[PDB]
DNA sequence: CTGCTTATCGGTA
DNA sequence: TACCGATAAGCAGACGACCCTCTCGAT
RNA sequence: AUCGAGAGG
């Protein structure tokens, strides 16, 4: 069943943060991508058995992070890129 | 006039009436139509418009402004509607179905905006109310930093009544045989009659009690006393005079110092904002202001003793209690 | 409505730009 | 007990849903807003009931508020880029003298207010006092013929579409003006848009009929193109066969367009839950 | 759903018959009735989700 | 009877509202000087015939030595009323030099009908001197007297530096007030200058809100 | 810029535990209890990993620290021992 | 006036039959014959009022009030005879122009409350006040529409999930906007635990 | 759920929206993208170095995702690029690219007003990249001439000729003077020479977004996981609506290779530029008044990345703010006087369906082992 | 509703031919100022001219319809006070009894 | 029903 | 007394439009 | 999977 925005607002009101994530991560779509530490995109080619990661051309081989987001998000970001917009995903707090 | 003539006639054993009397379903209007008459029918403010030229139905002449022609149903649902009456009522009810099908569309859009606009407003760990940027919206949530669930409509009875009727209630005058606390009420009754160290404090309170009465009448210009405030006191009082079982024919054991300097020290620690600088403490004072006008009006020297004869323990509990019940009514940082 | 479309309207739709440059359409028969 | 009045297409029964529309060839005056310069408009949805589907609409606009300095009366013509004052139109038709112009509009000698209301037009008029430049104001011999066709083909296509009737159209246009000011003077009420006697229902016939036009005219021009390629019998009946089906099948009343907003199922899939259903 | 009270936690009582059942007095806040409304139900899956349900 | 009496009365009340305004800025005026009765206005500022000359009203003002405690750099403020309906850039050259020479800081112009777009261009042309153009219709009643208006209290550059740490805000993160706001005009606000408004609440008697100025 | 922090004293924050604070505490513990982790109270005869954390709450024995945030970025720490629970 | 027929007669001081008509237009619809313009019909109504008695009680004093069909505050309060300390407009937008921002806040509330309470329903002040306050605090009157709040400079991802879904993201791509991710909506999208009640704080050992 | 990863787990904290530099676009990818044909090469159902594959994802659930492998339930889908020979505009930026062209001089390419103008002094100092641009443009649309020099007589750069009164006409920009139509290639070189200090003034950022990227030099090609394939068919054949429009771009981009390096006419290449523009415009939006779209092997009109994200049913407001989710249930309610307030009668068949992950612990084994 | 139908459609011009044969003056040959007590006549929203004394013209029209001589489906509205006579033969007029 | 172009109105050049 | 340039009422454009849910029909 | 029609609260 659709857990729509109109319901989400009711979970926010209540203050239940964890449930509201669980219900939008474990149930429905969750996903694991690899982000580059220099450029904040999904360029990284995940060779997940030879440990070799590499953000090619971009010349990175070390700075790479595993993150947990919904697939519908990843999808949204790829679509935004294909439309020629870079949505940078960074990991550390300050600028 | 017809309806409230049927309402008068309906026996106490009349089922319809008994559901109204309970409030389970039904109201006056429902009875009026069912037995008396259904009344005038309307579409967009005005009674039934001329749809045909200069008439409402082709069963009528032109230029007819009488009741039945323009949409009055003289009949009850129990008697039955007439052909025209029927059609007329049809027009009227159909209007209800229409706007409802458009209210719910308009509303559902209102709400989605409302929700989308205020969204990220939450009270942070300091009672400051702000958004995602940190733009203050309120400095204390709901101008007083109190969660709305814990709040009840209590009468602020410093506002009401004659100046005569107010002195009669709150004024204690130790250097006045007539306007003193009869040794009936207090243990130290007559052994206080006179005195000047304890009329400085008794005066002290009575002065604030009058400073309050004007300050309130200034805010709630209406004369309306009953106002949503934290911690129900009328109850904590009852819950003392039955919890400690105290007769209304034998005296107390409280000093005048015990009363007056208690209330003032309770006031001292009804915390809402907890910072230790200049500004913060003035907000703190301001956020309680209204609550305290109540506190003071009910924990008044004469009141405590003449109205609801407390005892040293029971009074010290009533304070211990209030402080605790108040501390709970604060909004929790997090609340969205 | 369907009987007007069969008995009178159909013949009419069949006769207006019917004629060409010749080859022209005449009476219309329903089975 | 089955009463019929449905079609059977691929086993499933289909109903043709009566379509409702405002009626053609009737004349209506409409008070217009408050921030708009035109205060009254008189409209007619002129179309011929037997032959084609060409919706030419005429507007008799009454520029200017009450109190506003001099109320002109212009008119809207199909294909024409702008708006023409009515007195040029009357002269574009046949009538040239003012006062015979008013004879087509105002059907009484006494009604001074009426006439008073028209003064502002005559004034807009005597920039042109003749047949030839009345039509010329429509934008040499090329463009008079552009106007002389338009006032016969496209202007008030009912009454007639030929040539030999010019006072037929004059009187009517006059009657539209009569009707517009009759209400601007608040001597008659505005026209009621929800009056059921001026709406029509388009039934199973007239629905098919306008769809049949389109399909038959499609097949009539497929024949032309098979005749051209002869340069010196094999007709694609599949068109009229399966074109009437698609429309009766879906609800997209109109073949392979769908950009026609008729999408709303015309042709719904009966409904046999109960007999009274 | 236009409340916090439109969406609340409950204790499960497994029963026979294929209708969801609730107590009459939990009517007003959902704005239900029994003329044939349909109701939804979501299940927590991690320990805290259960805490965060039953405590808030 | 006139009609010149209604033009006087509206000008009398216009005066009132200028006094209250000026003391509220932080300046020195008695409570006797405010409540100048109707009789006493015509027999002080009017001329031979019985019509009011306004160049006659143009008084000055200086701060209560109480306002020099909080605001050191506040000093010379000057009011001037105006006779002309048509006020262009030619009388604006007349009044800028006036202030330029006397060494004021703040000037109040009180025009009766309109200010031309040319006259406005010759206002921020002298630093740090300032001038505020007030219409008279805008001044017949004191807006701060009305029920809905709570009293705003201009605070110091050092009292702000205090608020801006006791709530750890950044200037941005206040609720803002308009430079053109009817009240913020009446008290003279510049960018950065934060008022403080003491509203009466049905939830707690008083509540203090703050607004930085746009 | 870390580590700014806030000193043990000069705390302004409700010493009381917010409903949200503890709901997440009990949760946090109820998670690690249900994963057969060591328990710091005498199980008087309950087997529900979340009632066990409710009993560990009652007797102040949950070794976690609530870290509260203030808008600028500063933060106050509160042990589960110090916070009153009412 | 005491005549049976009332007449005005007016002459000027070629083309003059035309320009006597441009005066007749101006004469009818530009001649303020008295009172304030914009204002239509005005009705005297006998409003109730509770107010202090000498003795102290609150007793009913019946008060004649005026009710209008149009708005020009700038020019009705500046009138002799009326109390210009209580005059009210149901237009909170004119109140904002005339009596300042903070006076508007209260009329905007006075309004919102008057919707809710007229129908029966009571709602607690913290709520309507907060709306009111959110609208009022940007400086002017920020609407609850795509033009109002969804404009003010909040981290792009948030404003996306409202109305101008793509153009937000678009000009966000061009101005190189930075997103804090302190907003609810931003963390629903990223599928993380949103800084809300339960996630407002942090847990450590 | 998936697999071990030696890269550490972290939460997102900042999101920095920017723009794609052609230099990145073709350095970021693994694609060549020569052929507008999908799979078959004379019936051969492999994949082919044309569209979706060369060093990209898979379809027949084959491990092969170019060495990366891990099936299609792990591979994020690797981006591509397509080399347009001639610069084309960027649909949603038409409104802004024009606003800069009404703000920056022609021929020389520099700001129209410096710190010399007394009103432009009040614009350059203001905070917020958005309202700064909102002040400048309203004060540069009036000014035409490049100017000799502004009064003190102080001197700077200057080229002379007037700035056009630039209008929007569908996909192109026309200009008057005192008519020449402004090519895309032209504005490439204009924004390429803009001064480093000239970005920051009008709402940009040195490295993240630069006005030469506002216009499209090199187009990113979205991987299969953004536009999948088969339905009730198999083996033939069909596919999603973004694969059609990319072919429509490719076929009109390889159409300008056979008109520049072959028999090259003069005034008939523009009849092929306005369609290569139109396809890269429509593939990113088609709701602007003029012309919608055709099939081209389906119906009417077309999707387009924009109307994939537009709210309600869209990727954001309808797949992110509100997801369809698991562990749920729905049935008719009915009321029960003999139940407790905080309770809820679940039907058994539902109780038999939903579930809770319960980890075994000495406390529960006896109840659990029984349960299994 | 129960008793309602639709107008299927008839032919206008054998009504046209009857009117002109019963004293309807055609529109071309019309003089407004000279024919003031004249009732204008439309058929299907087309002005075919004017008719003096429609009083008897209507009774003749009625009698033919109520015999079946003129299709019973054709509706004929005389307005006394607007002085008009519109005979309608459109397709899709809804109608009932009675 | 908030963007921009046209119809409008002034002093100094 | 001629042209610059400042500018508000006048006039044409537009991205929103309830929530969740169940059947069945055609390319 | 896209579009569409009917219906439930
Ligand atoms: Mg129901
Ligand atoms: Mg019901
Ligand atoms: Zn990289
Ligand atoms: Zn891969
Ligand atoms: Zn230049």
């Amino acid at each position: 069943l659709r857990f729509g925005e109109m319901e989400r607002d009711c979970m926010i009101a209540h203050g239940a943060a964890s449930f509201l994530k669980e219900r939008l991560m474990e149930a429905s779509d969750a996903f694991r991508v690899h982000i580059c530490g220099i450029c904040g995109l999904m360029t990284v080619i995940a060779k997940l058995n030879h440990n070799q990661f590499e953000c090619k051309g971009c010349d990175n081989k070390i700075d790479i992070y595993q993150i947990h987001i919904p697939y519908a998000a990843k999808l949204l970001f790829q679509e935004l890129m294909a439309m020629n917009i870079t949505p940078r995903l960074y990991t550390d707090r300050s600028r | 006039k017809a309806g409230r003539l049927a309402e008068v006639n309906l026996k106490d054993l009349n089922n319809v009436k008994q559901m109204v009397m309970a409030g389970s379903k039904g109201s006056f209007i429902n009875i009026a139509q069912m037995s008396a008459c259904v009344g005038q029918q309307s579409v967009e403010g005005k009674r039934i418009a001329f749809g045909f030229v200069d008439r409402t139905l082709p069963h009528f002449s032109k230029d007819d402004y009488s009741p039945e022609s323009k949409g009055f149903v003289e009949n009850s649902y129990l008697r039955g509607l007439t052909p025209q009456e029927f059609f007329f009522h049809a027009m009227g009810g159909r209007e209800g179905l229409i706007d409802t099908a458009v209210k719910t569309a308009e509303t559902g859009y209102i709400q989605r905006r409302l929700v989308k606009a205020l969204e990220d407003i939450m009270v942070h760990y300091d009672n400051t109310t702000r958004n995602s940027l940190g733009n203050v919206i309120q400095f204390i949530y709901g101008e007083d930093g109190m969660d709305a669930a814990h709040i009840e409509k209590q009468s602020l009875d410093t506002i009401g009544g004659s100046d005569a009727a107010f002195e009669k209630r709150y004024r204690v005058d130790l250097l006045n045989t007539d306007h003193t606390l009869d040794p009936s009420l207090l243990e130290s009754g007559s052994e206080i009659l006179g005195d000047l160290k304890l009329q400085v404090l008794l005066d002290e309170e009575y002065k604030q009690l009058v400073k309050d009465r004007k300050f309130l009448r200034e805010v709630f210009v209406d004369g309306e006393a009953n106002w949503p405030l934290p911690v129900n006191i009328r109850r904590i009082i009852q819950n003392a005079q039955q919890t400690f079982h105290i007769d209304h024919t034998k005296p107390s054991d409280l000093t005048i110092k015990d009363i007056v300097l208690g209330v003032k020290d309770l006031q001292e620690n009804l915390l809402v904002l907890r910072g230790k600088n200049e500004i913060i403490q003035n907000a703190q004072r301001d956020a309680v202001t209204l609550f305290c006008c109540l506190l003071r009006s009910r924990l008044a020297t004469r009141r405590v003793l003449q109205e609801y004869r407390l005892t040293k323990q029971a009074f010290d509990w009533v304070l211990s209690n209030i402080e605790a019940q108040f501390l709970r009514s604060v909004v929790h940082p997090g609340e969205m | 409505s369907f009987n007007q479309f069969v008995d009178y309207t159909l013949q009419d739709i069949i006769c207006e730009d019917s004629t060409l440059i010749e080859i022209s359409f005449g009476k219309i028969y329903v089975t | 007990f089955d009463m019929g009045g449905y079609f059977i297409i691929n086993g499933s029964e289909k109903v043709l849903i009566a379509q409702e529309r405002s009626a053609g060839n009737i004349v209506q005056v409409f008070k217009k807003a408050a921030p708009s310069p035109i205060s009254h408009v008189a409209e007619i949805r002129s179309a011929l009931e037997k032959g084609s589907r060409f919706i030419s609409t005429l507007q008799v606009k009454l520029y200017g508020r009450e109190g506003s300095s001099a109320r002109t009366i212009k008119a809207t013509l199909p294909y024409i880029k702008q708006d023409i004052p009515i007195v040029i139109i009357f002269r574009a038709l046949g009538i040239i003298p003012d006062g015979e112009i008013l004879e087509h509009i105002c059907y009484d000698v006494n009604d001074w207010q009426m006439l008073e209301m028209l003064k502002p037009c005559v004034e807009d008029g005597f920039v042109i006092q003749d047949r030839e430049t009345a039509l010329d104001f429509i934008g040499k011999e090329k463009r008079i013929q552009y106007a002389k066709d338009i006032l016969q083909k496209e202007f008030l296509p009912h009454i007639t579409q030929l040539e030999g009737f010019e006072s037929r159209k004059a009187f009517f246009l006059g009657y539209m003006i009569n009707r517009l000011l009759l209400c601007a003077l608040d001597r008659k009420d505005q026209d009621d848009r929800d009056h059921f006697g001026k709406k029509r229902l388009d039934l199973a016939g007239p629905l098919l009929a306008q769809l049949f036009k389109t399909l038959f005219k499609k097949l009539t021009k497929d024949i032309f193109r098979y005749m051209q390629r002869t340069v010196e019998l094999a007709i694609n009946a599949k068109t009229i066969t399966s074109g009437l089906k698609y429309a009766l099948a879906t609800g997209n009343w109109g073949e392979q367009k769908k950009a026609m907003s008729s999408r709303a199922g015309v042709s719904q899939v009966l409904n046999r839950y109960t007999y009274s259903s | 759903s236009l409340h916090k009270m439109s969406m609340m936690a409950h204790r499960v009582k497994v029963i026979p018959y294929s209708t969801f059942r609730l107590n009459l007095s939990v009517t007003s806040p959902y704005n239900a009735d029994f003329d044939g409304d349909e109701m939804n139900l979501h299940v927590p899956q991690s320990e805290e989700t259960r805490a965060e349900l039953s405590q808030l | 009877d006139q009609e010149n009496e209604r033009n006087i009365s509206r000008l009398w009340r216009a005066f009132r509202t200028v006094k209250e305004m000026v003391k509220d800025r932080g300046y020195f005026i008695t409570q006797e000087e405010v409540e100048l009765p109707l009789e006493d206005f015509k027999a002080k500022y009017c001329d031979s015939m019985g019509r009011p000359q306004r160049k006659m009203m143009s008084f000055q003002a200086n701060p209560t030595e109480e306002s020099i405690s909080k605001f050191p750099d506040m000093g010379s403020l000057w009011v001037e009323f105006c006779d002309e309906p048509s006020v262009g850039v030619k009388t604006m050259k007349t009044f800028v030099i006036h202030i330029q020479e006397k060494n004021f800081q703040t000037g109040i112009f009180v025009y009766q009908n309109n200010i031309t777009p040319s006259a406005m261009k010759l206002v921020p042309s002298i630093p740090p001197a300032t001038i505020e153009t007030f219409n008279e219709a805008a001044l017949v009643v004191n807006i701060t007297h009305h029920e809905l208006v709570p009293k705003h209290i201009r605070l110091s550059s050092d009292e702000k530096r205090e608020l801006l740490k006791r709530y750890r805000l950044k200037e941005s993160q206040l609720p803002r007030i308009q430079r053109a706001d009817p009240v913020a005009l009446y008290l003279g606000l510049k960018r950065g200058e934060v008022v403080k408004i003491i509203r009466k609440s049905e939830t707690s008697g008083r509540y203090a809100s703050y607004r930085i100025c746009m | 810029l870390k580590e700014k922090a806030i000193p043990k004293d000069q705390r302004a924050t409700t010493p009381y535990m917010t409903k949200y604070e503890r709901a997440r505490i009990l949760g946090t513990r109820a998670l690690q209890i249900s994963m057969n982790a060591p328990v710091f109270v005498d199980l008087e005869g309950e087997t529900d990993p979340l009632r066990i954390a409710m009993k560990e709450l009652a007797e102040k024995k949950i070794p976690l620290v609530i870290r509260r945030y203030l808008p600028d970025g500063s933060f106050e720490d509160w042990s589960v021992e110090e916070l009153i629970v009412d | 006036d005491n005549d049976e027929k009332l007449i005005i007669r007016c002459r000027v001081v070629a083309e003059e039959d035309h320009m006597l008509k441009k005066i007749e237009n101006t004469m009818l619809e530009n001649i303020t014959l008295r009172g304030v313009e914009n204002i239509e019909r005005v009705v005297m109504m006998k409003y109730d009022r509770k107010v202090p008695s000498p003795t102290g009680e609150y007793v009913k004093e019946p008060e004649w009030v005026l009710e209008t069909d149009g708005v020009n505050l700038s020019e009705v309060m500046t009138v002799p005879g009326i109390d210009p300390t209580r005059i009210y407009t149901n237009s909170f937008i004119d109140i904002m122009e005339v009596l300042g921002i903070e006076a508007g806040r209260a009329a905007l509330y006075k309004e919102v409350y008057n919707v809710i309470a007229s129908d029966g329903s009571y709602v607690n002040y913290r709520h309507m006040a907060l709306l009111v306050d959110v609208m009022t605090t940007q400086g002017g009157l920020t609407s609850v529409t795509r033009h109002g709040f969804n404009r003010s400079n909040t981290g792009a991802l948030m404003r996306c999930s409202f109305e101008e879904t793509v153009e937000i993201l678009f000009e966000a791509g061009a101005s190189a906007e930075l997103d804090d991710c302190r907003g609810v909506s931003e963390n629903v999208i990223l599928g993380q635990m949103a800084p809300i009640g339960t996630g407002a704080f942090d847990v450590m050992i | 759920g998936q697999q071990y990863s030696s890269a550490p787990l972290r939460t997102v904290k900042e999101v920095q929206f920017g723009l794609f530099s052609p230099e990145e676009v073709r350095a970021i990818s693994v694609a060549k993208i020569r052929f507008p044909e999908t799979m078959d090469e004379t019936q051969t159902r492999a994949k082919i170095g044309g569209l979706n594959d060369p060093r990209l994802g898979s379809i027949d659930r084959n491990l092969k995702c170019q060495t990366c492998q891990e099936g299609m339930n792990e591979c994020p889908g690797h981006f591509g690029h397509i080399d347009l020979a001639k610069p084309v505009f960027h649909v949603g930026f038409i409104a802004k690219i024009k606003k800069v062209c009404e703000c920056v001089c022609m021929h020389c390419g520099k700001l129209l007003l410096d710190e010399h103008n007394e009103l432009m002094r009040q614009a350059l100092a203001i905070k917020d990249s958005k309202k700064r641009f909102a002040a400048i443009w309203t004060l540069c649309k009036t000014k035409m001439v490049c100017e000799t020099d502004v009064p003190s007589l102080v001197s700077r750069g200057g080229c002379g000729n007037t700035q056009p009164t630039i209008r929007k006409d569908g996909l192109k920009l026309v200009g008057s003077w005192k008519l020449r139509v402004l090519s895309t290639e032209e504005i490439l070189n204009i924004f390429k020479h803009i001064s480093v200090k000239d970005f920051t003034s009008l709402g940009f950022n040195e490295v993240f977004s630069r006005p030469e990227w506002m216009i499209l030099t090199c187009l990113p090609v979205p991987p299969p996981p953004v536009r999948p394939s088969i339905s009730f068919n198999e083996s033939q054949r069909g596919e999603d609506d973004l694969t059609f429009k990319l072919a429509d771009i490719l076929k009109a981009n390889i159409s300008l290779e056979t008109l520049e390096h072959n028999g090259a006419p003069h005034h008939a290449i523009e009849e092929a530029e306005s369609l290569l523009q139109f396809h890269v415009a429509t593939y990113m939006d088609n709701d602007i008044a003029g012309q919608p779209q055709a099939l081209q092997k389906s119906g009417r009109p077309v999707k387009s990345i924009r109307a994939r994200l537009k709210g309600k049913e869209g990727r954001i407001r309808g797949n992110l703010m509100g997801k369809r989710v698991d562990f749920s249930a729905r049935t008719v309610i009915s009321g029960d006087p003999n139940l407790e307030l905080d309770q809820v009668g679940v039907p058994k068949s539902i109780a038999k369906t939903l579930t809770y992950p319960e980890v075994v612990t000495p406390y529960n084994i006896d109840r659990l082992t029984q349960l299994v | 509703s129960l008793m309602s139908c639709i107008s299927v459609g008839t032919d206008p011009m054998p009504i046209i031919t009857f009117l002109s044969e019963w004293g309807m003056e055609p529109l071309e040959d019309y003089v407004p100022h000279q024919s003031p007590d004249a009732t204008r006549v439309f058929v299907n929203g087309v002005w075919h001219g004017v008719h003096r004394n429609p009083a008897r013209l209507m009774e003749t029209l009625r009698t033919l319809r109520r015999k079946g001589d003129i299709n019973p489906e054709v509706s004929m509205i005389r307005d006394i006070r607007e002085k008009e006579l519109k005979i309608f033969t459109d397709a899709g007029r809804v109608y009932r009894p009675l």
